[PDB]
């Protein structure tokens, strides 16, 4: 069996429906179609933006990374995440 | 007059590269527009100036020189819905 992460589960979709070389060709075609798709209109639907300089020169100097739409955050058990939050 | 829409904003703010998120459409927060989106508003106003006959020159050897913004002290900036 096989699956895929939060992007790549459209390769493991295609994967699963691959039989010859050109049908598999042919599902990576809809694949990348698709994910065209998503590229598109999840920036249409937020943007990224600028952002204050401040900001990110604090962030970068605190070791953080880059200010992005998602964080990751380690060595914190779920309970106490949803927490602070 | 004329209608500052939210498309003419989107249009103008990707023509100049603008990234400032108060310019972007965001849920909870009213839609604001570049302060020198008048220029846009204002140009077929301001540019029948230098077409009266008393200036009368080459007007192909045109330069534009210099230009100055300047809010009126207590002025809203522009919103999306203004009939401006």
């Amino acid at each position: 069996w096989s699956t895929g992460h939060s992007q790549g589960l459209v390769t493991a979709v295609t994967i699963a429906a691959s039989d010859s070389w050109d049908s598999f060709l042919k599902n990576s075609l809809t694949a990348v179609s698709l994910l065209l798709f998503i590229g598109s209109r999840c920036l249409s639907t937020y943007p990224r933006t600028s952002l204050p300089p401040t900001m990110l020169q604090d962030s970068l100097d605190n070791g953080e990374g880059r200010p992005s739409p998602m964080l990751s955050v380690r060595d914190l058990s779920i309970k106490q995440v949803e927490k602070f939050i | 007059e004329i209608t500052i829409s939210s498309q003419t904003i989107s249009e103008f703010t990707h023509a100049i590269g603008n990234k400032c998120d108060a310019f972007v459409d965001r849920p909870g927060k009213a839609t604001l527009a570049p302060m020198d989106f008048a220029i846009v508003i204002g140009w077929k106003a301001i540019i029948k100036a230098i077409f009266p006959k008393s200036v009368d020159g080459d007007l192909l050897k045109l330069v534009h020189l210099s230009n100055g913004y300047k809010m009126i002290t207590g002025a809203a900036p522009l919103k999306k819905g203004d009939v401006v």
